[PDB]
């Protein structure tokens, strides 16, 4: 197992997908075409902002 | 590869992939058919000959 860890805009949490291109993956985590395995997303406006 | 996502594309690609091997497989038996009959018609030229 291999885990990740960040924080990114809402807007882009569909970015992350993998094949999507867009300026997040383009620049800073793509994730590869074969990615095995997933994300677990959720809000967190309470204790991040 | 260019407007389908490429995951999905994958799919969509499927379909053209077994679709022309399903045409040379149909073409090539239909060959395979011929030549039987071609040497059934060889084997009595070299029998009337």
């Amino acid at each position: 197992v291999y885990a990740d860890s960040f924080v990114i805009r809402g807007d882009e949490v569909r970015q992350i997908a993998p094949g999507q291109t867009g300026n997040i993956a383009d620049y800073n985590y793509k994730l590869p075409d074969d990615f095995t395995g997933c994300v677990i997303a959720w809000n967190s406006n309470k204790l991040d902002s | 590869f260019s407007r389908l996502d490429p995951p999905e594309a994958e799919v969509q690609i499927d379909r053209l992939i077994t679709g022309r091997l399903q045409s040379l497989q149909t073409y090539v038996t239909q060959q395979l058919i011929r030549a039987a009959e071609i040497r059934a018609s060889a084997n009595l030229a070299a029998t009337k000959m």
